[PDB]
């Protein structure tokens, strides 16, 4: 409801599987590529 | 979560425009930044009033501001909106958004109007 | 009004909004068209005033791609409109098919939007009823015809406009399978000017085939009306 | 038809919603006088519940009862109308207030202020989508070159200066009343100014409104370049004046 | 809700009502006519008395310049007709931007058109209560000139008249009128229909305005008369 | 008469009948009782409409809710209207301990919902809240205040006030005596007595099912805690003998 | 005079009781729900001699274990099928298995009760028959404009529809085979046919239980089991 | 009359139209009755069907374990409740990992109702529901089209409700503290006396929760013998 | 909801807006003559109660170093107006550099004033502005009506009895006056359509120069011109 | 919020087209050129009732705010630029709507809040003063938007000497000539020190002020 979306708003707390996440790095598109600096298990 | 939704829409490549290189990521640089310049300012505003007056207050400043820009000429022609100035009190300053001017160009008016509001 | 149902049903499960826009579509002007083998000759009637108004303006027997056209009958810039919206999405089919776009794929997004019209808020209905006459990826030429209530269905010989029914039920009587090119342009000729006067400056005929949309010249339109016309008597 | 029901011109003029607003106002019968001396403001109503369909009872406290209110600190104001929309004036003065010493980073004048307020006034009664504030308003305040000044609006949105003026029923014989009042202010340090002006007020009361007016059913306010602070006068100091006069 | 105008909305028969009453209005202006000639393309306007005071030199009201090849002329609204002409001017511009090249004018109608059925069709706001005589001169199909209304159509005119007495100086037009005219012949033919749908015998110079569209020496060059030439076009006309 | 069907539009008369139908509705609707005390408050709510309907389970329909278990908030008008009142107010102390960490001072959360209903009734699409609110608490050093909000927005402050059916008879049964230096404990059979009285659907057995309390005062520590019923047992014996006799 | 979403005195929606009134206008179709599978079937209702009758087809396919047949309103029925069938193949690419018949006509009158605000602004005036066999064999579906959505042993639906219903409650018996089904549904039309029963003036798909496909009958099919009826 | 066009105008009475209308339409609707007792409530209830062709519509819906409803009215409405409280369910016992609590979802839920019956452009549900379940106590719960929820011992909906009300009323001491073939018993002769049409395996919707036994639908074997016991 | 309340009456005229212009003809007198060395605009400012602050009931504002205005009709729709073309005026003047032309700020208005006609949901504008000013291209008088259409008038008069005033002003001007003349004959139209007796404090002259600033005559200068 | 999202659409702003190719031409490795950098030294000082700024060029870095506000700029001319014609018109329309004299307070906040919104990209630093109803006040804005009202202020690239000059020959009351030798014994040392042009002085007077661009 709009009342829990303002409230949400002035306390400042704010998924379908085929919509796609993305990271909140600064350039997203390379993120992975960061993470592949960390570690290789992974990828 | 991001990136839209996969619909089977089958309309990928358009006769308008091309994908961005980002698409909807949305990278954090000076064009974003300056995109989120007024959002952020009003969200202030908003959270500035609405703690110290009450939500209503937010409510109120809200539902007024969305009535007067509701009150606007069809996408096409430029809209004044001098009573959206008169409720954010914007009309008494002068700012980078009201000066300055972008030239635009490959789309029909007729797709404007379904982009706009949803027809 | 914006998010308001402009067409509602009525108490008899009608949609007035709809029925009116068919009226529209009859209070216009007519058009024919007609099939056989590989092409399909097309027509539409004319109006300008004489001596005043420029016949070259006046165009109905446009090309909405390389190979489908399409004619109309009734308001003219819905009709317009509706064309920029046609034609880009034949642009759009052709980038994503890089192939050309068919008759039945097109006809059935023109159902599509003039449903859409007739099922949205804040949109009245097209008031027009188009007909597509092109080539399907089959390559066999074809022709819908598309209403403002949003219903499309295939045909062979089917016209619009002022006193379509009369037209109907000529070509019903006399068409036949597999004609010429000059049968078909002298039944779309004689089809148009039963509910037309008989005059040359009142149509526009042209003919479709897989090269493109050839316009009959003014000399081949004075020899069939006066062949008509001394036909008549 | 509906021309008198939105905010539509209707025929010759006289945009209708605005003057039923009005008599919103003046049905409401909170008799509210301001009065602008020299270096002094005094701001003068009555303790009383606006007339609606609820009354008056005995368990009830009656300090609570009030019209005045303070915008920020040095600029005070008395609207008189409806319930909730007098309050709902009043916030949105503050959020013009809060807007003006946020940005500009001084404090707000009452001519800004009162323009401000008329202009959003102007926003309502223009658009019939939202229903008009049936609140007059009447500001007081301390100019930066320390003069007094005294402001009115109305749901018209007619902002506008003055020098003494009331707000509620019975406002159209008042205005000779207190010019002859300021013909007794015609014929000094700031303290005897001051009681003039607070005198004058609860005499231009008195004589408006047409009884004894006991002390607990005034409320004062004065901002003077004294104290320049938007401060209720007590009860024993409005009983003093009150016996004063008499 | 109850308060809903229901503009974009067809009648009981087959008609947008709205769209009658703005014809209405277009029916309830002054006149304005439009030519065709073999050296320039004419566009006349009658120019309603509303004042004696009015500053006659350069208030121009009825003809506007869209473009430096685009003109046009209103019948209608003049408040409409700023704003239709500033967006015209927009897409003219903004052509000329992108493509780098002079505005045909039947893209130009054809925007214009789009602006009035957008109106027209979209939304519930009222539609556009003014129609154009745009015309001008392009290397596509040299001189052309259109006339767009508030229902969208638009076509070509070789000579025609929108406004009160529209019906009368399309009769004029009708009988005095030839291919190969040259630009005086034009002009006097502007100012007889001018004349005829005025029911005045001799013109009045200031109760009429003219401008022509020259394309001499490969350059086009719109020039808009003022008092003096246009009494001697006058006093032309009345000799002859 | 046209002017009457929407809350936006004025009446010729400057008076909005939308408001005075809210006020009927709410006036047709349950009762509720509330005042102060020497202890500390009292609070309490008469299903009576509910006599019809004997389905209900015992004390399970509670029309007095709390914020913060400090504050006490009741009501008489709909259900639905009241719950999303209540849930702002918990909203609204909620950011208020949020971000600033200090509970909410009553008149902060009287006047924000005060101007949160009428911010309903100024618009033409939104139902105007229908709930006449009452909001309460006590304090040692402040003794006690009771607030009531109307449905047009107006926020009083009242040493005690009741609203809904027979509304005049109960102030005037509360007005018979002085209620400052009456103690909480003891007036629970006064109200008994009032509601007994005044009410005719209230009958004798009714009187212990369909009504609801609850006190702030120092044996709570002052703080929200409904009336437990070996309390309400003996004080309904007694206004049962007492009005018998 | 009134919004698309206002109660009546009786508590019923104006709105969905005109498209209920809409539905009832249009062609006839029938639909046996026989053990083996559905044999849904139409009218084909020729316009004129000049119909192409390739285009205008009333049986469509929503999936390949799934049949339907449209009534009403023709281009709104379209708009149904075309988000039926995209939900449908949007449930076979996150789930393997094939939808089921009910989970898809849950999908349609969730889309045709969208109007009220609960964009699309009016109700669709269209009742469709679903029929498909899933993994607990055939299952018939029906969707009225109102949404009160109901599985039938056996339906018709179009104009006329009242003959065909009660033909089909006097004919209809239990562990009936798909032949005795298919008879008795050209029966049913033949005896709701206005016009004779040609080869070429009826549409039959049938969803077979072992096959699982979406096989529509030729010509020859039709004429064979046209020929096969009693007198 | 002048003040029933729209959800957002009171009569002069200051009463409400469109919400008594959906009022009516759940009283158009058809018969459902639930008992409880201890640590036992049996929600059974009829099953509407339009022709003998046609199979009956069923009514009863599980949103989660120990949760369980029946719709009384519009078949829309009661599925796009039922799909909110199933998410709200799913979604409290994915995050938090525990039941959710009966009387938070009976809150969210009637909030909905304020928020869907407050603006306008919108329309009140046209159904009830009993929202029953064993939140370590048997509770039946019923919220009205009006925002408002109520929690009663024994309820009916519609039809023949009158002789469901009645005779819940008369034998109202018995239904607490007994057995689950008693429950059951009382509960199917109130159906069968709504009913005033016999009660068979199709129409009736016998379902059984509480203590050891989640929401499931009693089998057909058992149901005959209760229809059977309850018959002679 | 959002639809047009200035809807297209049977026979057209676009009713809603004359509506307005009868609140025009129902408000006080408000001239202005273009002089050849300046230009003047002149009102009437009423006394409606005699404890009005005469300085604070501005009616001929300022918003560009030589460009004035004035206005008939109500007075909150001219703050707004004003307001918003003195925001216009600055744009202009950060885009460009220079004083914004007349004819571009009357422009302007007038699409802003159409702009409000033609929204949805919104009444027209209730007043009549008179713009005046002074620029490289000599002297400026325009009137913004409700409806949009604007007009380069000479010398003009809207209020009360406006017919009779522009009559009595075409009675007596010429192409070639001086300032002081042109003052005379603004307070002699002013004077002539009162209904009572002016003096001091009754009207309010504003007058820009040929090179000077847009000033406001003070009431001892308009006091002086009196005589 | 939607409105916002229309008020963006309609009305401009920063365009931001180029910034791909000049990421991949700056990437590439070419040299392109300079930004005009004019900052030289600038200093003011708050006299006997009137503040007193100075400055060198035939750049004129006295800029006018109002006419009792003037400023000097140090850093990237266009920023300067254009900063002060946004708050020289900023002030001007709030003096028209308001109809107040102009404050030295409004100013420093608008341009604090201005430069505090862009951290650090803007080199803008101003010594902005004037005369309003509290007096005189200078103050020392710097390119994060950090105000500070000191008795005098002087920055530039040869800040330091006339920084030295001020603290060593600063007096309170001081004449106005006075005022004026010691801005040029400020500037004019601070030009013949460091690595030009003609001094600049203009005594910032409540009103009727002058400008002297041919100082030295």
């Amino acid at each position: 409801s709009f009342m829990n979306e303002i409230d949400n708003l002035i306390n400042d707390v704010e998924n379908d599987e085929l919509e796609f996440c993305v990271a909140p790095v600064n350039v997203p598109r390379n993120f992975i590529k960061y993470a592949q600096t960390q570690n290789k298990k992974l990828f | 979560n991001y990136l839209e939704k996969l619909n089977f829409d089958f309309k990928v490549k358009d006769v308008v425009s091309i994908r961005d290189i980002n698409l909807e990521g949305k990278e954090k640089n000076i064009e974003t930044f300056h995109d989120t310049i007024l959002l952020n300012e009003e969200k202030n505003f908003l959270k500035r009033t609405g703690l110290i007056y009450g939500s209503q207050e937010v409510y109120k400043n809200i539902l007024d501001r969305e009535i007067v820009s509701l009150s606007r000429r069809l996408p096409g022609i430029k809209s004044s909106l001098l009573s959206l100035d008169i409720v954010r009190n914007t009309i008494d300053r002068i700012d980078s958004y009201e000066y300055m001017e972008k030239i635009d160009p490959l789309e029909p008016l007729s797709e404007i109007i379904e982009k706009k509001m949803n027809i | 009004s914006y998010d308001r149902a402009i067409t509602v049903f009525s108490p008899d499960g009608h949609l007035l909004q709809v029925e009116h826009a068919l009226e529209a579509v009859k209070k216009g002007g007519c058009a024919v068209a007609i099939k056989s083998s590989n092409f399909a000759v097309l027509a539409v009637e004319k109006k300008n005033i004489p001596k005043l108004q420029n016949p070259k303006t006046t165009e109905k027997l446009i090309k909405l791609d390389e190979h489908n056209c399409l004619a109309f009958a009734g308001l003219n810039a819905d009709a317009r409109v509706l064309v920029n919206k046609t034609r880009l999405e034949c642009q759009r089919y052709y980038l994503n098919m890089d192939e050309p776009a068919p008759v039945d794929y097109i006809a059935k997004y023109v159902a599509k939007v003039q449903q859409k019209f007739t099922h949205r808020g804040g949109v009245r209905p097209f008031g027009i009823a188009t007909l597509i006459a092109g080539f399907k990826n089959n390559k066999e030429i074809c022709i819908y015809q598309t209403e403002p209530s949003g219903i499309y269905a295939a045909w062979k010989a089917q016209a619009i406009g002022k006193n379509a029914k009369i037209v109907q039920e000529f070509l019903e009587k006399n068409y036949q399978e597999n004609m010429e090119q000059k049968d078909c342009i002298f039944l779309a000729l004689k089809a148009i000017f039963e509910v037309v006067e008989l005059s040359s400056k009142n149509v526009e005929v042209a003919l479709l085939t897989e090269k493109d949309l050839t316009f009959i010249e003014e000399q081949e339109i004075n020899s069939m009306v006066e062949l008509i016309d001394q036909e008549r008597t | 038809m509906y021309d008198r029901h939105l905010t539509i011109f209707s025929p010759d003029g006289n945009l209708y919603q605005i003057e039923y607003a009005i008599k919103a106002v003046k049905n409401t019968n909170i008799t509210s006088v301001g009065v602008k001396g020299e270096n002094c403001a005094v701001i003068i109503s009555q303790k009383k519940m606006a007339t609606q369909y609820i009354s008056q009872d005995k368990l009830l406290d009656y300090n609570n009862i009030t019209n005045i209110y303070n915008i920020t600190d040095e600029i005070g104001c008395s609207m008189v109308g409806m319930p909730g929309d007098c309050l709902s004036m009043v916030y949105k003065a503050r959020s013009e207030a809060s807007e003006f010493l946020y940005s500009n980073g001084y404090n707000v004048n009452a001519e800004t202020l009162c323009r401000n307020i008329c202009d959003k006034i102007q926003v309502y009664t223009q658009h019939a989508y939202m229903r008009l504030h049936a609140c007059s308003g009447m500001i007081i305040g301390i100019d930066e070159n320390n003069k007094p000044e005294l402001f009115k609006f109305d749901p018209s949105g007619f902002c506008a200066g003055y020098r003494a003026c009331v707000i509620g029923n019975k406002e159209q014989e008042s205005i000779s009343v207190l010019e002859r009042l300021l013909e007794k202010r015609k014929k000094e340090t700031i303290d005897e100014d001051i009681r003039n002006t607070t005198i004058l007020a609860i005499e231009a009361l008195q004589t408006i409104l047409a009884f004894d007016l006991k002390a607990s059913e005034i409320e004062v306010a004065i901002v003077s370049t004294k104290n320049r602070n938007f401060t209720q006068i007590s009860e024993k100091e409005i009983d003093n004046y009150l016996t004063y006069i008499a | 809700r109850r308060y809903d105008s229901r503009t974009t909305t067809f009648s009981p028969e087959g008609r947008l009502y709205q769209v009658e009453y703005a014809l209405e209005a277009i029916n309830n202006a002054s006149i304005t006519i439009g030519l065709i000639t073999k050296d320039g393309v004419i566009l006349g306007a009658d120019k309603v008395f509303i004042s004696k005071l009015i500053d006659k030199a350069n208030n121009y009201e009825k003809i506007y310049k869209i473009d430096k090849h685009i003109f046009c002329g209103v019948a209608g609204l003049n408040a409409d007709a700023n704003i239709l002409i500033n967006q015209s001017r927009l897409y003219a511009q903004r052509y000329l931007y992108n493509y780098n090249e002079v505005q045909p004018v039947s893209q130009l109608v054809v925007q214009i058109c789009d602006i009035k059925q957008s109106y027209t069709q979209y939304g519930g706001l009222r539609p556009y209560g003014v129609s154009f005589l745009i015309g001008g001169y392009d290397t596509k199909d040299g001189y052309q000139l259109y006339h767009t209304d508030p229902s969208g159509n638009y076509s070509g005119w070789f000579a025609t008249a929108i406004g009160t007495n529209n019906l009368t100086a399309s009769s004029v037009l009708k009988q005095e009128w030839k291919n190969d005219m040259t630009l005086e012949e034009g002009l006097l033919l502007a100012l007889k229909t001018l004349a005829k749908s005025t029911d005045t015998e001799i013109p009045k110079s200031e109760k009429i305005e003219l401008a022509y569209l020259t394309n001499k020496d490969g350059e086009v060059y719109q020039k808009y008369l003022t008092e003096k030439e246009i009494e001697e076009l006058i006093k032309l006309y009345t000799q002859k | 008469a046209g002017y009457d069907l929407s809350v936006s539009t004025f009446s010729p008369d400057g008076r909005l009948y939308q408001v005075e139908y809210i006020y009927k509705s709410i006036n047709n609707n349950n009762t509720a009782l509330c005042l102060e005390c020497k202890d500390g408050i009292i609070c309490c709510c008469i299903n009576s409409n509910m006599d019809k309907n004997k389905m209900i389970k015992k004390n399970s329909y509670n029309r007095i809710y709390h914020v913060n278990n400090n504050i006490i908030i009741t009501y008489s008008g709909f259900d639905g209207d009241a719950r999303n009142i209540i849930d702002r107010a918990r909203s609204e102390a909620n950011t208020y301990y949020y971000n600033f960490h200090t509970n909410i001072p009553l008149h902060i959360l009287v006047n924000r919902i005060s101007l949160y209903i009428h911010a309903y009734t100024l618009y033409w699409h939104m139902r105007p809240f229908a709930a006449s609110i009452i909001i309460s608490s006590f304090n040692e050093k402040d003794k006690g205040d009771i607030y009531c909000i109307e449905p047009n927005g107006a926020c009083y402050k009242y040493s005690g006030i009741v609203i809904g059916k027979n509304k005049e008879m109960f102030k005037t049964e509360i007005e018979k005596k002085d209620y400052k230096d009456i103690n909480v404990r003891d007036a629970i059979e006064d109200i008994y007595k009032f509601i007994l009285t005044s009410d005719d659907h209230m009958n004798k057995n009714n009187l212990q099912n369909l009504v609801n309390f609850s006190w702030i005062c120092k044996e709570s520590s002052y703080e929200f805690q409904n009336i437990h019923e070996e309390i309400l047992t003996p004080a309904l014996n007694k206004a049962v003998e007492y009005i018998e006799k | 005079d009134r919004g698309v979403n206002t109660f009546s005195p009786e508590g019923r929606l104006f709105q969905v009781e005109y498209a209920l009134g809409a539905i009832k206008l249009g062609s006839t179709a029938v639909g046996i729900c026989v053990n083996d599978g559905v044999i849904l079937a139409s009218e084909r209702r020729i316009s004129s001699t000049l119909i192409e009758k390739d285009s205008v087809e009333k049986l469509l396919s929503i999936d390949d274990h799934i049949g339907c047949a449209m009534s009403g309103l023709m281009a709104d029925a379209r708009t149904l099928i075309d988000y039926a069938r995209v939900e449908c193949n949007h449930y076979k690419f996150i789930y393997n298995e094939n939808i089921n018949i009910k989970s898809c006509v849950e999908l349609i009158s969730e889309l045709a009760l969208d109007f009220s605000n609960l964009i699309m602004s009016r109700p669709f005036g269209v009742a469709l028959l679903i029929g498909g066999v899933d993994k607990n064999g055939p299952c018939l579906w029906y969707t009225e404009p109102s949404g009160t959505n109901t599985r039938f042993s056996a339906a018709s639906i179009g104009s006329a529809q009242e003959g065909a219903e009660l033909l089909l409650q006097e004919n209809y018996k239990k562990d009936m085979t798909f032949e005795q089904a298919e008879i008795l549904a050209l029966t049913v039309l033949r005896q709701v046919m206005e016009d004779k029963l040609s080869t070429s003036n009826v549409e039959i798909c049938a969803i077979k239980k072992s096959d699982q496909t979406f096989y529509k009958y030729n010509t020859d099919d039709i004429s064979r089991i046209i020929d096969v009826l009693p007198s | 009359n002048l003040y029933d066009t729209d959800n957002i105008i009171y009569s002069p009475e200051g009463r409400l139209y469109q919400v008594e209308y959906a009022s009516e339409a759940i009283k158009q609707g058809t018969c459902a009755v639930a008992i409880k007792s201890k640590d036992y409530v049996v929600v059974s209830g009829l099953k509407k069907c339009i022709s003998k062709l046609s199979f009956p519509q069923e009514k009863i819906f599980k949103i989660d374990d120990y949760i369980g409803i029946s719709m009384s009215g519009i078949t829309s409405d009661a599925k796009v409740l039922t799909k909110f409280m199933q998410n709200e369910c799913l979604s409290h016992k994915f995050l938090y990992n525990e039941n959710i609590n009966i009387e938070s979802l009976v809150r969210s839920v009637a909030d909905k109702y304020q928020k869907n019956t407050q603006k306008s452009s919108k329309r009140a549900f046209g159904v009830g529901l009993m929202i029953a379940a064993y939140h370590n106590e048997p509770c039946i719960f019923e919220t009205r089209p009006n925002g408002s929820y109520f929690e009663y011992d024994a309820l009916s909906f519609g039809a023949r409700s009158h002789a469901s009300k009645t005779y819940l009323e008369k034998n109202l001491h018995l239904f607490e503290e007994c057995s689950l073939e008693e429950l059951i018993l009382h509960c199917l002769k109130a159906l069968k006396c709504s009913l005033s049409s016999e009660l068979t395996i199709s129409n009736t919707a016998l379902a059984v929760v509480g203590k050891n036994h989640p929401w499931q639908e009693i089998s057909s074997l058992q149901l005959e013998e209760y229809l059977s016991k309850v018959k002679m | 909801y959002s639809f047009s309340l200035t809807t297209f009456s049977p026979t057209g005229k676009l009713v809603q807006i004359e509506y307005a212009l009868n609140r025009v003809s129902s408000s006080s007198p408000a001239l202005g003559i273009r002089a050849k060395n300046g230009v003047i605009i002149a009102t009437e400012k009423k006394s409606p109660n005699e404890l009005i602050e005469e300085n604070s009931i501005f009616k001929i504002q300022q918003i560009s170093e030589h460009i004035g205005i004035v206005y008939a009709g109500m007075p909150g729709d001219f703050r707004v107006l004003l307001k918003r073309a003195r925001k216009e005026a600055i744009r202009y003047s950060l885009q460009y550099g220079s004083e914004i032309l007349v004819k571009e700020l009357v422009k302007i208005i007038a699409s802003i004033v159409q702009e409000f006609t033609q929204t949805g949901g919104v009444r027209p504008f209730g007043l009549s502005l008179l713009i005046c000013g002074v620029d490289v291209y000599g002297y400026h008088l325009y009137q913004i009506d409700p409806s949009g259409c604007y007009f380069n008038w000479m010398a003009t008069c809207v209020g009360k009895d406006y017919q009779n005033n522009m009559s009595f002003l075409e009675k007596r001007y010429n192409k070639d006056i001086e300032i002081e003349d042109a003052i005379h004959t603004a307070i002699l139209t002013l004077k002539e359509s009162y209904e009572g007796v002016l003096n001091e404090k009754n009207i309010e002259i504003g007058v820009a120069y040929d090179n000077k600033p847009f000033k406001i005559l003070t009431q001892n200068e308009i006091k002086d011109y009196l005589i | 919020l939607e409105y916002i999202n229309i008020l963006k659409e309609e009305n401009g702003g920063y365009n931001f087209d180029n910034l791909k190719r000049n990421e991949i031409l700056k990437e590439k490795g070419v040299k392109f050129p300079q930004f005009r950098k004019t900052g030289t030294t600038i200093c003011g000082l708050v006299c006997q009732n009137a503040v007193i700024l100075g400055a060198d060029t035939n750049c004129s870095k006295l800029h006018y705010i109002s006419k009792n506000i003037w400023c000097a700029g140090a850093g990237v001319a266009g920023d300067l630029e254009h900063t002060t014609l946004w708050l020289q018109h900023n002030v001007e329309l709030h003096r028209l709507n308001t109809n107040t004299q102009p404050r030295v307070s409004m100013c420093v906040s608008r341009l604090t809040q201005e430069l505090f919104k862009y951290q650090g990209y803007k080199v803008c630093a101003i010594v902005l003063g004037g005369v309003d109803v509290n007096g005189p006040q200078l103050y020392g804005i710097h390119p994060h938007g950090s105000s500070c009202l000191l008795p005098f202020t002087a920055l530039g690239s040869g800040s330091l000497n006339a920084m030295a000059v001020l603290e060593a020959k600063y007096r309170d009351n001081m004449t106005i000539e006075e005022g004026k030798n010691l801005v040029c014994e400020a500037i004019c040392a601070g030009i013949f020190n460091d690595l030009g042009g003609n001094v600049d002085i203009c005594v910032i007077t409540k009103d009727s002020y002058q400008h002297i661009r041919p100082y030295k």
